[PDB]
């Protein structure tokens, strides 16, 4: 079956930028007697199902306002909001109607836009008296309203690295400033967070000269 | 006008089975071929089967082949999608349908359901506060529930300004945890109260736990 | 009818190998089921009423991105079939990309061989589109000494059997030790197994019964 | 409607070039295709150059069919038609000849 790809996977470009999106296909996807490419283009945002946007390639689908146009042919397009806006903030797919009972989409592509580098605020939580008391210890720290959505954080107890005890998660760009959070926990069982003093979370992103450290000791405040 | 919906999702467990099913409304149901597209939790689309006008060919995937049961009916509106000895890569929401045809057009896909083939039991959240110590950060965090998903609002709702609300991450238990978040100006803590609001539906449980600086 | 022993509508699945030294013709034979026509179609019979018979010899031709289990509702064979030596190549679907083909077919016998095919000409352009792709389609035959084009034709028409679209059958001969080909992409009514016509015998025409004894 | 069978005639234009047959007809290809339960064609008009004759180069080949009593005909088409008004009906039996003579009546 014919197999597709896209580039770039996530592109980050701000408002206003003419927004290029690069798409692939393995097999040819333009029937020969009646010369038409059968490719579609739709947008998802999470939760929501595919809008269409472009047909036949190069024929838009009504609702769909002028910035969008499709472009290319054979096994390779393009799709070029000539004026990338904050509606557009979504996925977008590539598809295959050639074969047919079986109909190959894409692996997608995210439209962040950009905006100024911001540095994040950084924030550090205990785990709770109740939370000990049933065993477990969780250490939290915030990255809040950062960009680029690029940033790295190193977990220390007692100075010494973690690895394979922790997990985190990012927030989808923040509509009301473009910007990004992030968490980050390490879990130790409750006798292990009992053991040590120092804890502490380092942060290290483009908009920080220098990494940034923020500590507690367990049980002092 | 042309709408769908589908239904028969929720939580089954692996080698399992269940019977999906579809419904229209306005427009001639016999007479056109019907998808079926399923996408995985945060992955990519994939077609599962069809069947043509009059019922007469139906094929499906590879991934289903002889698992799956997708069949119609004309006199009613309906189109069913049986599923048998479901596995945990079968974990996706389901969607479709399109326009056949030359010529004109169209479109359409239908508003979703949650199937996961998670045979683990269903879990309710433990919640626990995220204490502050111009500008202060506090929380809640909600470990240990299962399956997805939840809902977290701050004060019944009166708080939305500099709330944000991160996505769940599985842990090596196979519980999701996630945490949410408000900034707030440090002179506000004292006067005001903040309190986390939690709705687990897949446990009908709820719990507000308020959240103080120590 | 005479002409339905080679492509074998529901009716003459017996003869479709009938061997024989005598042929009777009736007021009520019909070589079609699905309406049409064969070209030159009364020079089959002569040949024919003097073949003493047909040998059905597979002609082996695979179909990939297709369908063969074309089927209509005059044809009707238990339900909704076809001609039973002659795959309808519907699209993939019910109006997907057909794509472009191409079969041969060799004789290895001594005596020459019965090749039918057909166009279909479809009741309009849209089930020009219903059961082929889109554009303009050129079914052209060839052979060392037969080169023909032929293009579907797409037009309104009585309603013969319930359906207005027709079905023209054409037919060749090859000789032994060659060769026949075809380049298509629609309105194409295939052949699976091609005549070899058995000896000598005779055949008429009668309004009246049979005997035996004398 | 009658028990006798009926005389249908019409007729391609081939026009004299392709600009002719935009004269008379709209631009792009055209196809006159006739119907019948036993009767399935599709002519293509030919724009060429051609001889003139009766200063006229474009030309019109007038076809036929026969029409059974007790069923129809069909044309779909977009252009270079030359449309019949009425058909003809055969009265009974007759006979033509040919001769390049006069005529006698009282013989
Ligand atoms: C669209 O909706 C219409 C509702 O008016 C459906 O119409 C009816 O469809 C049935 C099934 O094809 C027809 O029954 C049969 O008609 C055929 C002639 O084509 C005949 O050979 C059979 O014995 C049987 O009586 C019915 O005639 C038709 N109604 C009318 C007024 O013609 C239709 O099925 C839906 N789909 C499409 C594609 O139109
Ligand atoms: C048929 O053709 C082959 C090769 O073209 C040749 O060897 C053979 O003699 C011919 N005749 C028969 C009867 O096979
Ligand atoms: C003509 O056809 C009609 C209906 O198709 C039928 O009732 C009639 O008997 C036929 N014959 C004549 C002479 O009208």
């Amino acid at each position: 079956d014919i197999v597709m790809t896209q580039s770039p996977d996530s592109l980050a470009v701000s408002l206003g930028e003419r927004a290029t999106i690069n798409c692939k296909s393995s097999q040819s996807v333009l029937y020969s007697s009646n010369n038409k490419n059968y490719l579609a283009w739709y947008q998802q945002k999470p939760g929501q199902p595919p809008k269409l946007l472009i047909y036949w390639a190069s024929t838009r689908e009504s609702g769909v306002p002028d910035r969008f146009s499709g472009s290319g042919s054979g096994t390779d397009f393009t799709l070029t909001i000539s004026s990338l806006q904050a509606e557009d903030v979504a996925v977008y797919y590539c598809q295959q109607y050639y074969s047919t009972p079986g109909l190959t989409f894409g692996g997608g592509t995210k439209v962040e836009i950009k905006r100024t580098v911001a540095a994040p605020s950084v924030f550090i939580f205990p785990p709770s008296d109740e939370q000990l008391k049933s065993g477990t210890a969780s250490v939290v720290c915030l990255l809040n309203n950062f960009y680029p959505r690029e940033a790295k954080v190193q977990w220390k107890v007692d100075n010494a690295l973690q690895s394979g005890n922790s997990q985190e998660s990012v927030t989808e760009q923040d509509s009301k400033d473009s910007t990004y959070s992030l968490s980050s926990t390490l879990t130790l069982s409750k006798a292990d967070y009992e053991k040590h003093k120092v804890y502490a979370c380092e942060v290290t992103h483009q908009g920080l000269s220098s990494p940034v450290t923020k500590s507690f000791n367990r049980g002092e405040c | 006008q042309v709408q769908l919906v589908q239904s028969g999702g929720g939580l089954v467990q692996p080698g399992g089975s269940l019977r999906l099913s579809c419904a229209a409304s306005g427009f001639n149901f016999s007479s056109y071929e019907m998808n079926w597209v399923r996408q995985a939790p945060g992955k990519g689309l994939e077609w599962v089967s069809y069947i043509s006008s009059s019922g007469s060919t139906i094929y499906y995937a590879d991934s289903v082949k002889g698992r799956f049961t997708i069949s119609r009916d004309n006199a009613k509106n309906s189109l069913y999608l049986q599923m048998n000895s479901l596995r945990a890569e079968d974990t996706a929401v389901y969607y479709c349908r399109l326009l056949w045809f030359g010529e004109l057009f169209f479109d359409y896909w239908g508003q979703g359901t949650l199937v996961t083939v998670s045979s683990a039991s269903t879990k309710g959240p433990s919640v626990f506060p995220l204490a502050p110590s111009g500008t202060a950060a506090l929380g809640c965090l909600v470990k240990d529930y299962f399956p997805e998903p939840v809902t977290v609002s701050w004060n019944s709702g009166a708080l939305t300004s500099g709330v944000h609300t991160f996505p769940a991450v599985l842990q090596s238990s196979g519980l999701y945890s996630l945490s949410s978040v408000v900034t707030v100006p440090s002179s506000s803590l004292g006067t005001q109260t903040y309190i986390c609001n939690v709705n687990h539906k897949p446990s009908n449980t709820k719990v507000d736990k308020r959240v103080e600086p120590k | 009818g005479l002409l339905g022993t080679i492509t074998g509508p529901p009716q003459c699945d017996q003869f479709l190998e009938f061997s024989a030294d005598l042929i009777i013709e009736r007021r009520e034979g019909s070589d079609v089921c699905y309406p049409g026509k064969f070209v030159n179609e009364e020079a089959l019979r002569q040949i024919l009423r003097e073949s003493g018979g047909i040998d059905k010899e597979a002609m082996g031709f695979t179909y990939s991105g297709i369908r063969t289990n074309g089927a209509t509702s005059a044809c009707r064979r238990s339900g909704s079939s076809f001609y039973a030596e002659m795959k309808w190549l519907l699209s993939n679907t019910d109006n997907a990309a057909f794509p472009q083909m191409t079969k041969s077919y060799k004789n290895t016998r001594k005596s020459p061989a019965l090749i039918v095919w057909g166009i279909h000409h479809s009741v309009s352009t849209a089930e020009q589109t219903k059961l082929y792709g889109s554009g303009n389609k050129l079914v052209t035959v060839g052979s060392s000494n037969y080169q023909q084009s032929f293009v579907p034709s797409p037009g309104a028409r009585p309603q013969v059997n319930g359906l207005s679209g027709r079905i023209d059958f054409h037919w060749l001969m090859l000789n032994p030790n060659d060769t026949v080909t075809f380049s298509f992409n629609g309105a194409f009514i295939a052949p699976d197994r091609a005549s070899f016509l058995r000896g000598k015998s005779m055949g008429i025409q009668s309004g009246v019964q049979v005997d035996a004894n004398c």
